[PDB]
DNA sequence: TTAGACAAT
DNA sequence: TTGTCTAA
């Protein structure tokens, strides 16, 4: 007449039975059925918190660079006008990383 | 690779759901099902309540009101026995019942 | 590193001229001989600050229950830290795993157990919040942490190689549940140990040069000047800068935080390839140091003005 | 390491809240697409144009300084290059297509945007999605701030 | 290509034959069926609102009863009806009917009379029925309801039209204003956000959180929400007229079923059964109901109903049980009829948080299109219309208030009738919308956004014109932001959205317009034959257990009606049987649904499940499905599994499933009028497809 | 305290017994076929069920109809358990 | 030492 | 949206 379920309920009703308190047998509410206090010694709770676990800069053109005077410069495209008018295109040098944009 | 004859015989074997645990250990315990009166509609073939006594509580088990399952209606529930020395998996029609404590109003 | 660019660093030097700014950096080179490069690879790991959650690889909390006696009812919280080893990082005040355990069993449980009694000194309600806070017109040592409080009642540290501890804060019984593993997670961001005076972090892996000269640069990210006066004998102060106004202002004067305004501002006009004549500069600089403080171009600027027409 | 375990670990850089081994793998891409992008401008651009400088008139708008520059003709007579969108490769999906036409996470350089396909002689649809891709970037960008 | 697939008629190249015919200037005897299918969205959903949607939707709103002095009236509305626009009652004519280009031509506005059965009952007992007139409401053009329904082209320049005339727009005073489709959340799923502004609505939230966009028949709508917290406790919020209400889930789950609390334990611990901390979390819930001595369900929907009864606004003469179920039935999962499928889906809402709060499924991304549908014009008549109509009834109750001051002879009424004449009528308060765009509704009609509804159809040309009915507006609300992340294509939107046509300024990235293949689901067909489909192949519902242990099997949510549990290794015999179950139209299946098969890796990727959606108001686009040579109609979330090819080239054996109509079919309308749109740079297409509508 | 133990019941009522066994021992091996709502009970009248993987089995009910697969699985230790009407108790 | 108040694009 | 000014 006994039923399988988890500690943490009653057997009989399937209702939540409270927390331990200041006596040796905790009861559930709506039926009054008796458990031990002491039946909650396998009644582990883990947690894991993880926190910690375990270039070419782009194509180069054949462009002089205005400082170090290196034969190419790596290019960068980026539509930052309107849709009326250009394509900007950003220049880094190879050596010196010197950036200028030129606007068409 | 086993097989069986299945020989269809025909009665509506009950199958219990507690809503509290697994019954595993049986014992003094009065298990009583109940029929509606008018057969001539045709609501009489789904109403049936399994009543269940224990001295501690009573437990009992629909087929139409709020809470009864859904599984023996989108689904056929049968039972097979399959008598070893003959090799045939004979089989009855089931239901299966969800069983909740009755407790007061 | 990064820095703060375009407008609103611009606006924060001129129109606020703001003593707390975001991201302040300071810069001073090495003096490039033998015994300096080898105090400043460690002084760069000297110099930054390290939190508990950059070294903690996982934190495991085992909730159980205990009862000893007809009264005595406990709860047993036997908290678990992995320290993540060593050779995962080589760039923080040469933590040795000892030096975390130490900081844990001096100072991070008093910590935890003045969070713990801030917490035990006591969302599960229906608020209805009256307000959804975002009209008809007509127009159209075992023993020390034994004794740091009675509730830790087991101890035991890694010894072999030191990257694991454990608590058991066997606290009594209540009638909320405790939330302990947010406690132990939100109290785990707090730093460690020689966090120094509001400097974050170092970098002299820029070994830029203009004359393949290897002049190596304390590139930091934090705004403490006289915290680098003490390695005069590893960095070369001569040549030492800032992004602060304020903090060179007030160590080495209005005539040498009137050569960090223009610098500044040529700076942020020279990320974005404008060239800006360093007269102008010079104009706005002598400009706003003319009182003998720095002082701002805002509103509160124009009070200083005598005409109140233009006012 | 076979190709299914390559596929397992770029699937475990992906995924993650780390997003910090995969912009490596773009950084590995796009370093090594961009040296199948010089190499056929040195076979087209200098001496493999139909009619050269000065004869060719887009040569003496570009190098003396009308308009243009050697991006936008090289775009024009060879490949359109990697598309970079927001400094990186173009996303995947939640289910690592990073466009229908293409399997989850396919090696291909053609599956992640490197376009190979000028404008002279027209693009292929999935380039041209890539490429409106990076032309709402800009436009947007613009117009927001 | 398949015949029947509506782009079977599609030219191989240009002809310039039909400007020198014979045949030239004879009206055909039957409007062109290409640009009939741009106004599907349009006049289609105005269909339903109209016909069935109205008769569905007065069958919704509860039985208005309030207290007159010691007397309880009960009104409720039987059936309301839409005459199509005739000429006012006293008017001398030869013909009845008023057509759209008088209603241009007079500066009027074309609309309907709108009338009712109200069903009037005093003290329980009924004492008549009323037909009482509400007021005037628009007529979109060429719907069920205009007068231009069913015309030839000849007799359709007869009466001053064009032929090919395409309706889809409202005359509001003699100015053509149509509804633009808004980009709403997908309707009734769980989409699992990682947003950190939650953080501040309560004192212990996380940034994790599922929401829920629920629509009941097409004209109720209401978002709710999930929140995981510090504890591993779910809270559950919800806004009902401008009243954030916390409810926790323990709460929620106990006022639904009379289940145990083993039961409600075990429902949402199903795939992580060897967590500890997960059935700690699930126990605490409901031993928060337990604690006030809410052991029953009705001590639940007692202790609900006695907290949230003030803000509800329900009559005094309510219990508080009565109280309590009004706010699960107009605030929880109202597309679910049940309280019993209100619980599964609470419960696969609440495992989808616990999975992504544990890092185990990745955020549902809101502004992608796999998590979107739209707003058709069927949508905003009926739930506006809906709302008036309660509104009429609270005014109503005004008026008897009204009178009872002022105390007047005050007697029974018997069929008194004047106080519905001195009752509101929204002719004005329903042309505000329209004439507008501004949505004064005291609901909200679960939206997001108040104004940028209606929106002139201009026509300055026909590039313009026809752009208006294939505009899928993101939101007039994000236009003042800053942000970059809802204006940024994605690849999602292969064949849905087009890349060019959009505009170029602050509308660039919101305004977007649809493809030529992709068109938005209208039809609404009944799902009651797909649960017993579905169980009769590998699907265990949910009351049994499937034979294989849980966390090896699938969740299946038949249009938010949690059905079942697929064993793993029977789900793709499943999801390809229900595509051919749907591209050969057998067994009930809709030629529009979605079998959405998000596969478990173990890797923390899309949360798994067999999603399945027959709704309306999505966007569909078809294909032809490979190996059966049929089209199919792959909805916003299949293609981001399927392997869809566009050349016969690149088609291949095993990994190659779909393939495009036509190669072209990523582009818009307007942007498939550019020659040669491959060859010149992305925004000259856009600036042209721009350039064209001025 | 007060348990209920109820005997209300206004429309309902007991019953007669059946033709089901009473006898379960060493002898017999309960199954619990699961069939969908369409099956016919006389399908596979003579024909074999698998008691160990899988096994397309063919019925009688149209000829057209036949293709069944049954899905042969281990014991889950179900919650579900048989009542058998024993013949001493009444 | 920290929250309302006041002005600008 | 800043950034300082005023009051508790
Ligand atoms: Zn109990
Ligand atoms: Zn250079």
């Amino acid at each position: 007449s006994s039923f399988q379920s988890d500690l943490d309920f009653c057997s009989d009703c399937g209702s939540v039975l409270p927390l331990p308190g200041a006596q040796d047998t905790v009861t559930c509410i709506r039926c009054g059925f008796n458990i031990n206090v002491r039946d909650f010694e396998g009644k582990v709770v883990k947690t894991s918190v993880v926190f910690h676990q375990l270039e070419c800069q782009g194509p180069v053109v054949d462009r002089r660079c205005p400082r170090c005077g290196h034969e190419g410069m790596a290019y960068h495209t980026r539509q930052m006008r309107s849709a009326d008018e250009g394509q900007t295109v950003f220049y880094t040098c190879t050596n010196c990383k010197f950036q200028e944009k030129e606007d068409s | 690779l086993p097989s069986a004859r299945w020989q269809y015989c025909g009665q509506r074997a009950v199958l219990v759901q507690f809503s509290n645990g697994k019954l595993q250990s049986p014992g003094n315990m009065r298990f009583t099902l109940y029929e509606n009166k008018d057969s001539t509609n045709p609501r009489k073939r789904n109403q049936r309540i399994l009543a269940a006594e224990t001295d501690r509580l009573s437990y009992v088990g629909n087929n139409f009101g709020t809470g009864a399952l859904k599984c023996n209606t989108l689904c056929r529930h049968f039972v097979g026995i399959l008598n070893k020395t003959s090799g045939q998996m004979e089989v009855y029609d089931a239901e299966l019942f969800n069983m909740q404590p009755l407790f007061s109003d | 590193m990064n820095v703060t660019l375009g407008i609103p660093r611009l606006r924060e030097i001129l129109m606020v001229a703001s003593a707390n700014i975001k991201t302040p950096m300071m810069s001073v080179p090495v003096l490039n001989t033998k015994k300096a490069l080898k105090r400043v690879k460690s002084l760069k790991k000297q110099l930054t600050r390290v939190c508990l959650g950059e070294v903690l690889q996982k934190i495991d909390v085992q909730e159980s229950f205990c009862m000893e006696e007809k009264q005595n009812k406990f709860q047993v919280y036997q908290l678990r830290f992995q320290f993540l080893p060593h050779a995962y990082y080589q760039q923080e005040k040469c933590l040795r795993p000892e030096d975390i355990l130490r900081f844990m069993e001096t100072r991070f449980f008093k910590l935890l157990m003045e969070s713990i009694k801030k917490k035990n000194n006591k969302r599960n309600v229906n608020t209805r919040r009256a307000t959804q806070r975002d009209e008809e017109g007509h127009i159209v040592r075992v023993q020390a942490v034994r004794e740091i409080h009675p509730f830790i009642d087991d101890y035991q540290y890694d010894t072999e190689e030191s990257l694991w501890c454990q608590v058991t804060v066997k606290l009594p019984l209540m009638k909320i549940n405790f939330d302990m593993s947010s406690l132990v997670v939100s109290l785990a961001h707090g730093a460690v140990i020689y966090a120094t005076k509001g400097i974050t972090r170092c970098l002299l892996n820029e070994t830029t040069n203009n004359k393949n000269e290897k002049e190596l640069v304390l590139n930091t990210e934090g705004i403490n000047l006289p915290e680098l006066f003490k390695y005069a004998e590893v960095l070369d102060l001569r040549r030492l800068y800032s992004n602060d106004i304020h903090a060179i202002a007030n160590t080495y004067g209005i005539e040498a935080a009137l050569r960090v305004i223009e610098k500044e501002i040529k700076d942020v006009f020279a990320v974005y390839g404008i060239a800006v004549d360093p007269r102008h500069l010079s104009l706005v600089a002598d400009y706003m140091c003319f009182e003998g403080v720095y002082k701002p171009l805002n509103r509160f600027g124009i009070r200083s003005n005598s005409s109140p027409l233009q006012q | 390491a076979s190709y299914d375990e390559v596929r397992g670990k770029w699937q475990d850089a992906h995924l993650g809240k780390d997003q910090r081994d995969f912009n490596m793998i773009d950084l590995k891409f796009k370093e090594e697409v961009n040296h199948y992008s010089n190499e056929i401008n040195k076979a087209c651009m200098p001496f493999g144009l139909h009619r050269q400088f000065p004869e060719n008139s887009l040569q003496m708008m570009v190098q003396s300084g009308a308009k243009g520059s050697t991006v936008n003709t090289m775009q024009i007579s060879c490949l359109l290059g990697q598309i970079e969108l927001e400094g990186r490769r173009p996303p995947l999906m939640a289910s690592g297509k990073s466009l229908p036409c293409f399997e989850p996470y396919e090696f291909t350089p053609r599956a992640g945007g490197f376009v190979t396909g000028r404008f002279l002689t027209g693009i292929k649809p999935p380039e041209f999605f890539f490429h409106c891709m990076a032309g709402r970037e800009g436009l947007v960008d613009t117009a927001v701030k | 290509m398949d015949p029947g697939s509506r782009w079977r008629n599609l030219p191989s190249g240009p002809s310039l034959k039909h400007l020198t015919d014979p045949s030239y200037g004879i009206p055909r005897e039957q409007q062109k069926a290409a640009l009939q299918e741009l106004t599907r969205a349009h006049v289609e959903s105005f269909n339903y609102a109209v016909h069935e949607g109205l008769g569905l939707a007065v069958q919704a709103i509860p039985p208005f009863e309030f207290a007159f002095k010691d007397e309880r009236i009960s009104f409720t509305i039987l059936d309301a009806v839409i005459s199509p626009p005739t000429v006012p009652k006293g008017t001398i004519c030869k013909e009845a009917n008023v057509y759209p280009a008088e209603c241009r031509g007079r500066r009027s506005t074309y609309r309907g009379k709108l009338t009712a059965d109200i069903n009037w009952a005093v003290n329980g007992i009924s004492k008549g029925i009323i037909k009482q007139f509400l007021g005037y409401v628009p007529i979109m053009v060429k719907s069920k309801l205009c007068n231009l329904r069913n015309l030839p082209p000849q007799a359709l320049i007869e009466h001053h039209e064009e032929a090919e005339e395409m309706g889809g727009y409202f005359i509001i005073n003699g100015i053509e204003k149509v509804i633009r489709m808004l980009i709403m959340p997908r309707r009734n799923f769980p989409i699992a956000m990682i947003r950190p502004k939650w953080k501040t609505r309560g004192p212990g939230y996380t940034q994790y959180g599922v929401s829920m966009h629920c629509v009941r028949e097409e004209h109720s709508a209401v978002n709710m929400n999930l929140h995981y917290l510090e504890n591993g406790t779910v809270m559950l919020n919800f806004i009902y007229r401008k009243e954030l209400f916390f409810l926790p889930l323990g709460f929620a789950l106990k006022a639904l079923v009379s289940f145990s609390d083993y039961q409600i334990f075990q429902e949402l611990i199903k795939g992580k059964e060897d967590d500890s901390f997960l059935r700690n979390s699930v126990s605490q819930m409901l031993r928060i109901v337990m604690e006030e001595g809410c052991s029953t369900q009705k001590q639940v929907l007692n202790y609900l109903g006695e907290c949230f009864r003030v803000k509800l606004n329900v009559p005094d003469w309510y219990p508080n049980e009565q109280a309590a179920e009004f706010l699960f039935n107009q605030c929880i999962c109202i597309h679910l009829k049940s309280n019993t499928e209100k619980f599964y889906m609470l419960c696969l809402m609440t495992r989808k948080l616990f999975a992504l709060a544990k890092g185990e499924c990745m955020e549902d991304n809101p502004d992608s299109l796999v998590n979107q549908e739209v707003l058709t014009p069927g949508q905003l008549f009926l739930m506006f219309l809906k709302e008036k109509l309660e509104g009429w009834l609270v005014s109503i109750k005004i008026a008897f208030d009204k009178k009872a001051q002022k105390t007047s002879v005050s007697m029974n009424t018997d069929n008194l009738m004047r106080i519905f004449t001195m009752g509101i009528d929204l002719t004005k308060p329903f042309e505000y919308l329209f004439a507008t765009g501004n949505l004064r509704s005291k609901t909200g009609l679960g939206l997001l956004q108040d104004s940028g509804l209606c929106v002139v159809a201009d026509k300055l040309n026909f590039i313009r014109y026809l752009s208006h009915f294939r505009c899928v507006h993101r939101g007039a609300d994000f236009a003042k932001m800053r942000t970059t992340t809802v204006r940024r294509l994605l690849p999602e939107s292969w064949g849905f959205l087009c890349p060019v046509h959009t505009p170029d300024g602050e509308p660039c990235g919101l305004m977007n317009h649809l493809t030529a293949v992709c068109e938005v689901v209208t039809q609404f067909v009944y799902t009651a034959s797909i649960p017993a489909l579905l169980c009769n192949l590998g699907v265990t519902p949910i009351d049994g257990a499937p034979h294989r242990s849980y966390s090896e099997c699938y969740p299946v949510l038949l249009d938010g009606v949690m059905v079942g549990w697929v064993d793993k290794d029977l789900a793709p015999g499943i999801a390809d049987s229900l595509r051919h179950f749907k591209v050969l139209r057998e067994k009930r299946i809709p030629p529009w649904m979605e079998v959405v098969l998000i596969p478990m890796t173990g890797k923390p990727s899309l949360y798994p499940g067999l999603f399945l959606f027959t709704t309306p108001c999505r966007l569909v686009r078809p294909v032809q499905n490979l190996a059966l040579g049929k089209e199919e109609l792959i909805g916003t979330m299949e293609q981001i599994f399927m392997n869809v090819a566009i050349f016969e080239d690149e088609v291949f054996a095993g990994v190659t499933t779909h393939q495009e109509l036509f190669p072209h079919s990523l582009l818009s309308v307007i942007a498939n009028f550019i020659p040669f749109s491959d060859h010149n740079q992305s925004p000259r297409n856009m600036y042209q497809c721009q350039m064209g509508k001025q | 305290s007060c348990p209920p133990n109820f005997t209300a019941k206004p429309p309902a009522s007991e019953s007669p017994r059946f033709s089901l066994e009473a006898l379960t021992g060493p002898d017999t091996e309960l199954w619990l076929i699961q069939a969908p709502a369409d099956f016919a009970p006389e399908c596979f009248n003579g024909r074999h069920v698998p008691l160990s993987g899988s096994q397309i089995v063919k019925g009688k009910l149209a000829g057209k109809r036949h293709r069944y697969r049954v899905l042969s699985s281990c014991p889950q230790a179900g919650e579900a358990t048989l009542l058998a009407p024993s013949t001493e108790a009444g």
